[PDB]
This record gives structure tokens, sequence and C-alpha cells, in this order.
């Protein structure tokens, strides 16, 4: 009785670049579609910490730290298209080959961020909901990428991959492991 | 409210299969027994209401060595408790 | 009053019950906490030796728990006008089960007085013990918590044991309707010729609660005497109430009242003029005395010619306009008819465009073109780029000739005068590139042919906007190279390695030094050679270009 | 100092210090000093009294006298000079200040300033209004 979490493994990040994936959900509902830190714990939801720039799946809005209000909402089967640019630091995001704007009518979704240790795509899935994920392996099924994207530079992710990329998921089996000694609440004493 | 510090113990034994418990001495009417080719791992569950809560407590009574003889195999034969840097309490 | 009370012989089996019952659980509901029984009622041993009720224990434990409740009985038979009981009640003893007797239609404040006629004539006493406040509503959340212990307890000897004296802002608006009632009187009372300062303190008051945005129409009940008065005060406020989505009686009376003067009017009149401006704003205002308007039609075709069809936005004759438009594209006041025209155009169809396109005709030798571009492109959507390749590009091509003449001008007192010269095109094309920029949003997944040059217009216009614009900039009263950049993709549909080296001389006419893996990239593109990229280097190397202490008492001298 | 008073006033402080003087020694009572300034116009309050026999028996000359409305004076300008700053620089006498004519009229001010420090004093306050270019200026 959760909702899941998508993303590549940790060998694939970038620091540099300029990349571009795209995403097709089957049925509109609950998603979460954008980038993400490594260092990502599976406890909270996607994009409501400080780890994680994403995008809404019902409402149209951006999350990352709390909410505002972000663009037109889903149809059902329709592509989502995500983008990055490391030489200035910003999120972009479209939307079937057109780029969703803000309340205050800004082109950026963010702006201005720390590169850090790098980011990787991300995705989450909602109860019920489904929708697949091209990411770039093959050229030909890049849909609006020509009409968006190409002319700017931009990169597929699995450009050249001699085979499809790694996924990890968050999975609900509830396992043992020690406690941090960095915890807000617990502590242990051996004395 | 209380204002005293229950303690309660625990009784395993290895080449039986019995598996009982006490509570300050007076013991408890149910048991438990087991297959032979079984692990178990000594755990606790519990609410906290209070600053300090739990402590496990590793000792021996007068003719039953602690849990360091049953972990390690060159401890057999050491009725001293201890508690080495693996021992560690998960969550 | 309690003090001076009326103490019947009714107010004796009320109000040992309500005392009772106020004591029977003193004893029980400790029990959990030790609740122990010793020489004292002590807290060491948490003990109660008052644990006994009120009624069974002896005269002393009554002195401060029956007559506390006798007095409350002379003052539950003082708080309303209702004193009488007709019915009976409902160690460690509890006391009566009176938890489904809540705050009813008249048990509320009943259950509320009794706590207030045992709180406040106790804090009126307790003033009289301070010197010799926890109030009803200005007890706040942490504040009710302890003055809720006392009202339950109060509310034994108004609901329990038969002892009972039993008896968001549309209060707001009914003071606007009071305040419309005022208005009734206060545009009488000067007619025939303290509480205006009550005027006063409103009309801002009444713009701020609609930004917050059952009595829906309340507010709207209040919107009428405004208007029959008027036709700046609240004027605004109105114009405030007019976003906030039986008298449209008066909108025809307001059609006559305009035809009052629409004789006259070919060749006073500020309160009827502006009364049709915040109606146009309510007119549209549900866009999420019938046909009455048909006087609207006839008022521009009669004889602020235009302001008139400012007003008007709100059939088988638009084939009339048709040649009409024509014959105005061969040739002028009939751009507010076109106003009235465009006052109902898309109700939901392919020559629509064309009266744009006869529109540019008369553009193209070409006022007040701002409403003319503004209410333009609000369904532009129907193809027609081929003739608009030859029009505005033609229209771009005279105003590259236009800037060329100013700069051969420039070339060489009189220059003042060409310094205002620059601002006819400069009011033309901001009205001209807008509607057009839509058309680009649309042919832009299409051409993914003729566009070879269109994109070349706007760049050798921002050459020319790269001072030479600054009598452009201020005609504001940034879309000078805006739609060049949305215009920029298509530009890139053109294995660019020179064009990498292009931006050197182009930033030192790029007509001689420019005459002299990546399979991933040149896939797709495979899927007439010099200044096949000399034009598009040209565009970024000015794009790119336009992304391109005093002392302390010396400054208290200064001054 | 006592330069920020011109003279025809202390012409008038005189003999309206002079003719409620109880002896013509000079020197005056605590309370006669609120009567006499009924008279000049100036009513303050009685707590504004106290602290200016608390700055300095009950004996009060008119060397003591001057330094009680010097000080009761200059505070009545010195917050409204800023007021009467702006009347010559702008055009109409409105508060829309152009940043062409600030550029050169701050060179012949008399101060005897540079270009330096006068464009050290423009981007921090194409127009700037008249009241942000003071809260910069008086710091």
């Amino acid at each position: 009785d959760r909702v899941r979490i998508f993303r590549a493994e940790k060998s694939y990040t970038v620091q540099s670049g300029r990349w571009y994936f795209e995403f097709e959900a089957v049925t509109t509902g609950e998603m979460r579609v954008g980038w993400a830190r490594p260092e990502l714990r599976p406890d909270v939801e996607l994009g409501a910490d400080e780890l994680a720039y994403v995008f809404n799946g019902h409402r149209g809005q951006r999350w990352h730290l709390g909410s505002e209000p972000f663009g037109r909402p889903w149809q059902s089967g329709d592509v989502v298209g995500c983008m990055i640019d490391l030489t200035e630091n910003t999120i972009i995001f479209t939307l079937n080959g057109e780029v969703l704007m803000s309340d205050s009518g800004s082109e950026t979704a963010f702006r201005e961020i720390e590169i850090g240790d790098g980011f990787l795509p991300v995705c989450s899935l909602g109860p019920g909901q489904v929708g697949h994920l091209n990411l770039g392996q093959d050229v030909s099924s890049l849909r609006f990428f020509a009409i968006c994207g190409l002319q700017e530079g931009f990169e597929p992710f699995a450009i050249n991959m001699q085979r499809p990329v790694t996924t990890w998921f968050s999975k609900s089996l509830p396992q043992f492991e020690p406690v941090p000694p960095e915890h807000p609440h617990y502590e242990v004493a051996r004395m | 409210i209380s204002h005293t510090d229950l303690v309660i113990g625990c009784l395993v034994d290895l080449a039986t299969g019995l598996m009982t418990f006490t509570a300050n001495g007076k013991e408890s009417n149910t048991f438990f027994q087991v297959e032979p080719n079984t692990k178990l791992f000594p755990a606790v569950f519990v609410l906290p209401t209070h600053q300090n809560v739990i402590q496990f407590e590793l000792g021996k009574q007068k003719n039953i060595m602690p849990l360091s003889a049953a972990m390690f195999l060159s401890e057999r034969k050491n009725p001293a408790p201890q508690c080495p840097p693996r021992l560690e309490v998960q969550m | 009053e309690t003090l001076n009370v009326i103490i019947p012989e009714k107010l004796d089996s009320f109000i040992n019950k309500f005392a009772e019952y106020t004591h029977e659980k003193w004893a029980f509901d400790k029990i959990q906490n030790n609740w122990s029984y010793g020489e004292n009622v002590d807290e060491e041993l948490k003990t109660h030796p008052m644990l006994r009720p009120y009624k069974t224990f002896s005269e002393k434990d009554k002195e401060i728990y029956r007559w506390p409740i006798k007095e409350s009985l002379k003052a539950m038979i003082a708080w309303e006008w209702t004193i009488e009981k007709a019915r009976e009640g409902e160690y460690n003893p509890q006391p009566p089960d009176l938890s489904g007797v809540t705050l009813s239609r008249e048990l509320q404040a009943m259950a509320e007085q009794l706590a207030e006629n045992y709180h406040n004539t106790w804090g009126r006493k307790k003033k009289q013990e301070l010197e010799a406040l926890v109030p009803y509503d200005t007890l706040t959340a942490k504040e009710k918590a302890r003055d809720r212990e006392k009202a339950q307890e109060l509310l034994k000897f108004l609901q329990m044991n038969g002892y009972a004296v039993t008896r968001i802002e549309k209060r707001f608006a009914f003071g606007f309707l009071q305040q419309l009632l005022r208005w009734m009187d206060i545009s009488q009372e000067f007619i025939a010729h303290k509480f205006f300062a009550k005027i006063l303190l409103p009309l801002i008051n009444q713009y701020f609660t609609n930004h917050c945005l059952l009595g829906s129409g309340g507010h709207a009940s209040n919107k009428e005497k405004e208007m029959i008065t008027s036709l700046l005060v609240r004027h605004r406020v109105s114009l405030f109430g007019t976003d906030a989505p039986t008298t449209l009686f008066q909108h025809i009376a307001q059609h006559q009242f305009g035809d009052d003067v629409i004789l006259d009017d070919v060749q006073l009149c500020s309160i009827y003029s502006l009364g049709t401006t915040k109606n146009t704003y309510v007119e549209k205002l549900r866009p999420a005395a019938a046909a009455m308007p048909v006087a609207f039609l006839e008022p521009q075709l009669n004889e602020t010619k235009s302001p008139r069809e400012r007003a008007i936005l709100g059939v088988i004759e638009i084939t009339l306009p048709m040649l009409c438009s024509y014959l105005p594209r061969w040739w002028p006041p009939a751009l507010p008819a076109g106003a009235p025209p465009p006052c109902t155009a898309v109700t939901s169809l392919g020559n629509i465009l064309r009266i744009i396109v006869n529109n540019l005709g008369i553009d193209e030798a070409t006022v007040f073109a701002q409403p003319i571009v503004s209410r333009a492109r609000p369904e532009l959507l129907h193809i027609p780029t081929i003739g608009r390749l030859r029009k505005r590009a033609g229209k771009v091509v005279a105003e590259e000739e236009q800037l060329r003449l100013e700069a051969k001008a420039e070339a060489e007192r009189d220059e003042f005068s060409v310094l205002c010269r620059d601002l006819y095109a400069l009011y033309p094309l901001l009205i001209r590139y807008v509607d057009n920029n839509r058309a680009h949003w649309l042919t832009e997944p299409n051409a993914n042919f003729r566009m070879v040059g269109e994109i070349f217009i706007y760049w050798s216009k921002s050459h020319n906007f790269k001072q030479n614009f600054v009598v452009q900039n201020e005609i504001n009263n940034t879309l000078k190279k805006m739609l060049p950049i949305g215009l920029n993709m298509c530009a890139p549909t053109d294995m660019l390695a020179k064009t990498r080296y292009a931006l050197k001389d182009t930033d030192e006419l790029q007509n001689n030094l420019h005459l002299q893996l990546r399979w991933q990239m040149a896939l797709y593109r495979g899927l007439e050679k010099i200044v096949r990229r000399v034009q598009e280097v040209s565009a970024v190397l000015y794009h790119l270009e336009q992304t391109e202490l005093l002392s302390k008492q010396r400054r208290r001298a200064v001054v | 100092m006592a330069d920020q008073l011109t003279e025809e006033q202390i012409a008038e402080f005189k003999e309206a210090f002079s003719l409620f003087d109880k002896d013509g020694d000079g020197t005056i009572t605590t309370k006669a000093l609120g009567t006499v300034m009924r008279s000049l116009g100036q009513n303050p309050t009685e707590a504004e009294l106290q602290d200016m026999i608390n700055e300095v028996n009950g004996t009060i000359d008119f060397p003591a006298f001057l330094t009680m409305m010097a000080r009761k004076m200059k505070d009545t300008d010195s917050e409204e000079e800023i007021r009467e700053a702006f009347r010559v620089f702008d055009k109409d006498g409105n508060g829309y200040i152009s940043a062409a004519a600030l550029r050169h009229v701050m060179t012949n001010l008399g101060e005897k300033l540079t270009d330096e420090e006068v464009d050290e004093m423009i981007r921090e306050a194409g127009q700037v209004n008249y009241e942000a270019f003071v809260q910069m200026m008086t710091a």
C-alpha cells in the first residue's frame, strides 16, 4: 500500500554534458518523473526532500522541497520529456514537443542548482498506475527529440551502449539492518 | 505506573529443544519446543513511553553460561560474559 | 443574578442533583492513580479523604460543593427566564449519563451561561480578591483547555435532571445591505440641496475580501444601489466586484440612456459613458434586454468612435463585408466596425484569416493599431503562409530598405529628424509581428520550406537592432527579437565545422575569410555551399552578443 | 553649535526671556520656563521639561536657556531639510529625476568632487526617484 520508485545504477551518473530522455505514460494518474541525486533514501516519497527534482503526475506541478503549480495536466498516452544543461545548471521540462511554462512566465523549471555528485534519471509509479520508460538506446524510438532537443545540441542518455542500462527499484519487503549512529531519535550505549 | 525495575529472563536448551521463560525467577506456565535444525535470533519488540526504554543485559546464573559461549566456536568452554564488537542491535 | 435570586421550592431537587452529580464521580476518576484513604486528603499517598458525594456525606462536604451549586442553581434559575424542573436525574460513585446532551439549539449557551455565571461572577470576585481573567470567547486554545472542566461541570445544571433554563459574514453582507439601506437615504439627503466616514472606510474594504475568492447573490444584492445612483469613489470597488463572478432591466435603460444622446451624437455625458465601461467588464465576467444591443450595431454606424467599439466585445452580412474589406484593401473608418465584427468572431471557417490578409493590404502602406492587433489572434489557427511569405517579408524588405535608408542618412544638424522618423516602423512592427508569432506555433511541427530568408529578415532587423532602437524601446507606451529566437530552431535545420570557425570574422563581411562519434549526430541528418552557413553564423554572433568609499562627514556636507 | 540659529530669533528670545526674569538678574524659576514657551508658540508636554532641567537649586539663566531651544530647533529641521533638498533638483518639482543631468551636475556642485565618486553613487541608489537617492545620500 505504497508508491514505487525507479532509477538507474549509481555508475551511470553524469557530471557534465547535456542530457535528455523521454517517458511515455500509459494511463493518467499518479506519476513522478524527473532527475535525482545518487544518495536517495527510498523511505520518503519522491521529490519531498532536497534530494530530487521531479514533476507531478496528476495536477501539473513541480516537486522539490514542497510544491509549486507548473504546467498542463495529463492526458492518457503522452510523452513527457526531461532535459538538463550542465553548462548553466538548469532543468527544462517538455511535453509532447512543447515546453511547459510557469505561473510567472519563466522558461526554466529549476535554476542555479548545485552539481555535487551529479544526477541520474528517476521515475515513480503510484498504485494501479502504469507507464513505460524509453531512455534512448534506440534512436529510432525517439518521438519528440527531433522536434525539440536535437537542434539544441542535447544528447540522449543511452546514446551508444551495446546493451540496455541496468535499473534499480525499491522493494517493500522489510529487512533488518544495524542502527545508524547519526540517527535523529534513538541511540545505543555499549558500556 | 511502576516504581521498580522489572527484569525478565530467558532460557533455551540447545540439546533438547526446550524453550522456556522466567519472570523475576517465578517461571511462567508457557514454553516452546522446536525442530532441531533451527536458527534463532534473540529479539524484542517495544513501544517507548520514557526517556530510557530497555537494556539487553547478558549475564549468567549459578549453573548456566551466557550467550557468548553459543555464538563463537572459540568460546565454548568460557563461562565469562563477553560483548565483542560484532554483537550489535539490528532495526 | 444568583445573589438576589428567587429561591423557589423547585430549586431544591435540582440543586442537590447538580451537586451530587458533580461530586459522585470525585471518588472513582482518581482511583486509577491510587486515590488512597487516610487521615488527610494528601498527595504523598495520593489520598482522597474528600472522595465522597456531596449529598450522601455530612454537612461539611456541601459548603463548597452544594452551596456553590445551589448558588449555581440560583444562577441557572437566573441565567435565562425559565425556572422549572420536570423530571428526575439520569465509596466510588459516578456522575449522571449526560454525555448525549451536547450543544443543541438552546442547550449550547445555557450550558455555557452557567459556566459564565460560575466564572464571570467568581472572576469579578477574583478581581475582588486580587486588589482586595479567563473570558468566554477571548479564551484561546490553551485557555479553553482550562475553561472546559467547569463548563462541562456547569453543563449538568442546564440539561441534566430537568434543570432546563432553555431558550460566515453574511451579517456583514446584511450590514452591506444596511449600507445599501443607508444609501437609499444618503443618495437622497443631498439630492434636494459621522456616517459619511462610515462610507469612507468601506470602498477599499470591499476590494480586499473579493480577492479571497449558500448566499452567493447576497453580495450581488448589494450590487444594485450603486449603478442606479450613479448613471471614482467606489467605482474601482465596483470594478473590483465586477470580476467577482433581475437587475439586468436597467441595461436597456442604460442603452436608452446611451440612446438619449445618440440623436445628436453625430456631431452630463461623463456619468453616462463611464457606466458602460464597467458593464463591458461585467459582460465578459461570466465568460468561463436580450437583443437590446441592436442599437450598438447602429451606434457606430451613426456618426470616442473606436472607444464605442471598445465596449462592443460581448451574421450573413459577413460576406457583404468580405468585399467591403477588400475594397478597403483596395483602398478607412470601418476598423471599429471590424472591431464590431470582432466582437462576435469565432463562435466555433477558413477564409476568416483572409480578413487579416485584407487588413495587411491596408497595413502594407500604413492609426491605433494597438486594439487592432489586440483581439486579432484569438482564433489564429487556420496554407495561408504562402501569401504570408510574400506579405510580411516584403514588409520586412520595405523595413530592410527603411533602416538602410536611415543608415545611409546616418552615414553622414538634421539627424534629429531621422531619430524620430524611426518610430514609424517601431509602432508598426510591434503591431505586425505578434499575431504572426502565434502562426509560427503551428508550423514548427509541420516544418520538421520557404523560410530561408524569413529567418534572415529578423536577423537583418536584429542586426539593425544591434541607439539604433533606443527610439524604439521608448515606444513601449522584449519582443524585438524574441520571435527570432522562437524561429531559431527551424533555422538549425541546415556537419557545421566551418560555422564553428565562422564566429571570428563576423566579430573581427565574412565573404572572404570564410571563403577558404559524429555518426549518431549525422544519422537522422541524412535520414549553395559558402553562403549556406555564413548567414546563420551572423545570427548567433549577435544573439550571443545579446546575451553578452566616500567619507562620513563629506556625505554629511554634500547633502 | 550655536550656528543653526540665525540672529533675529535670538533677538526675539532675549526680551522674551528677560520679561519673565524675576529679579532683573537674568535668572528664572523652573516653573516659568513653560509659561514663556506658551508665548513662543512651541507648547511641549510636561514630560519635555524635566529632561531639560535634568540635563542642567533651580536656577536657570540666559546661558543655559539658549542651549535648551538650540536642542529643540535643530531636530525640528535636521529631519526636515531632506524635504527642502530636492526643490531645485528636478525639472517641474515632483519627484522623478533624469539620470542624465546627475552625471555632470555633481561635478560643479561647489564641494569639488570628481567623475569617479559620482559614478560610485548612481547605480547603488536610467531613472532613480527622489526618495531612494537620498536614502543612500543621507546614510
